[PDB]
């Protein structure tokens, strides 16, 4: 989730990580990961 | 859009509408039971236990000859040989039942042998909307039956919780391809990797 | 439907080498109607 908590009650608001380049004050999918 | 060989699929059925997928444990407890996926707002599911992939789609009984002896387009009517991503084993049925109810309800598992006696499961449509030789796709109606045994994968309505059986009970399935053949260096959903810059590790309750 | 009929007709007797009479006569009166259904869609497409 900052350390690990159980997956028995791991919910959406607790464990949801994401990946971004550097975000400013703002068939298969698109090929963006390298 | 359409199905071809070597797609990481997951078999869905729907029974509140309950979304159910068939899982696989591997390396012990060979008869494979299900896990729900309609309640994903309160549980993170496990999908590496149910990555299923087929690599051979021969004809109606094209191994008539081979029982005595790139990626192909499969149809309605053709046979399935299944493979897991965890166990790297083939999906079959064993003739000793665990129902103990004398209703001729056999249960399935995975077999280390590569003999195509009871590991081949041919495909049949549900309605007269599609016929023999039609175009397989995502979100269709599925009925799957074997060769040497020829019983249908259905859900348990007798006792306890719900689990998959092979008896005279036709339940509709969904194919659902998830991962296709993607290029190297390009990650898709469900591939292990590491986050080097240091390694993202756990110490020797070790949280 | 014709080719997935006669393909399994061939896969039914691929085990035996020497094929006898009435099976191949049943093959003959099927390939004789194949003789005309094979060009019955060609005189739909040779028009300009």
């Amino acid at each position: 989730a900052l350390v690990v908590v159980d997956a028995c009650k791991a919910h959406t608001k607790a464990t949801s990580f994401c990946f971004r380049v550097s975000k400013e004050k703002l068939g298969m999918g698109p090929p963006e990961i390298k | 859009q359409f199905l071809r060989t070597d797609d990481e699929v997951v078999l869905q059925c729907s029974a509140e509408q309950l979304k159910l997928c068939l899982a696989a444990e591997g390396f012990g407890n060979r008869l494979c039971f299900l896990e729900p996926t309609s309640n994903a707002q309160n549980v993170p599911p496990d999908l590496a236990i149910c990555c299923f992939t087929l690599e051979q789609s021969l004809s109606v009984r094209a191994l008539q000859e081979m029982l005595a002896n790139g990626h192909r387009t499969l149809l309605y009517g053709h046979a399935i040989l299944l493979r897991h991503a965890h166990s790297r084993m083939y999906l079959s049925c064993l003739t000793t039942s665990r129902s103990m109810t004398d209703k001729l309800a056999f249960d399935v598992g995975l077999q280390e042998d590569a003999t195509g006696e009871a590991c081949w499961w041919t495909m049949h449509p549900a309605s007269k909307q599609r016929s023999e030789g039609e175009k397989v796709r995502v979100g269709d109606d599925l009925i799957l039956v074997s060769v040497s045994s020829e019983r249908y994968l259905h859900l348990s309505t007798a006792s306890g919780e719900l689990q998959v059986d092979a008896s005279f009970m036709q339940t509709l399935w969904n194919m659902n391809p998830i991962c296709s053949c993607c290029e190297e260096g390009y990650v898709t959903g469900g591939h292990v990797l590491r986050l080097f810059h240091e390694c993202l590790t756990i110490s020797a309750q070790r949280r | 439907r014709l080719q997935e009929s006669i393909s399994d007709f061939y896969w039914y007797y691929s085990g035996k080498d020497v094929i006898e009479e009435q099976g191949k006569r049943n093959f003959s009166k099927a390939m004789s109607v194949a003789k005309q259904v094979f060009n019955s869609l060609t005189e739909y497409i040779q028009g300009p």
